């Protein structure tokens, strides 16, 4: 080429670092969802408790 | 006088009229380029993209406040803010920007001209 790789390797990194920008949210997701959910389990466990 | 030299090159680009088929003219000093006298000469005659093409360093800012002015064919454009952004960064580019648009539906043949040459910010603004 003559052109063709002046063009993106100035301008590619924008995929690069969307990718890591990527990345959080998924794995943030199911690490905050544990600690919740389970959290959410003793809600209602001590929901049994006192109730009985 | 077209292909003379330079030293009487500045004399006559002041005049030189006595009617003619001066359509040579424009067509020659467009071959043969050397700005300073497609203005002197211009500003008595007429051919345009065939000046914002024809000799680099552009015709300078000194082109443009009679250029884009009375808008033409869409085209040499395609070329010019093209070839800006990559060279010449005195963002001239931005001036003949809104100044080349000038236009009720365009903005197509803008597009591959302002992205192969790394270009954004710029034109993100």
């Amino acid at each position: 080429q003559a052109d063709r790789l002046t063009q993106e390797p100035e301008s590619i990194r924008k995929w690069r670092e969307e990718q890591r920008k990527r990345l959080q949210e998924l794995d943030a997701a199911s690490k905050v969802m544990e600690q919740e959910w389970r959290e959410k389990a003793k809600k209602d466990l001590e929901e049994w408790n006192q109730r009985q | 006088l077209a292909k003379t030299n330079r030293l009487a090159e500045l004399e006559e680009f002041i005049n030189g009229p006595n009617n003619a088929h001066i359509q040579q003219v424009g067509d020659r000093c467009y071959d043969e380029k050397m700005y300073d006298a497609a203005k002197l000469l211009y500003n008595n005659v007429s051919n345009f993209g065939r000046l914002a093409s024809t000799l680099v360093h552009l015709g300078e800012y000194q082109a443009a406040v009679d250029g884009a002015r009375k808008a033409n064919s869409t085209r040499t454009w395609k070329e010019v803010c093209f070839a800006c952004v990559d060279g010449k960064e005195f963002r001239l580019a931005q001036m003949c920007g809104l100044h080349i648009v000038v236009h009720a539906d365009e903005l197509e043949e803008l597009i591959n001209y302002y992205q192969d040459r790394g270009y954004f910010e710029e034109l993100i603004t």
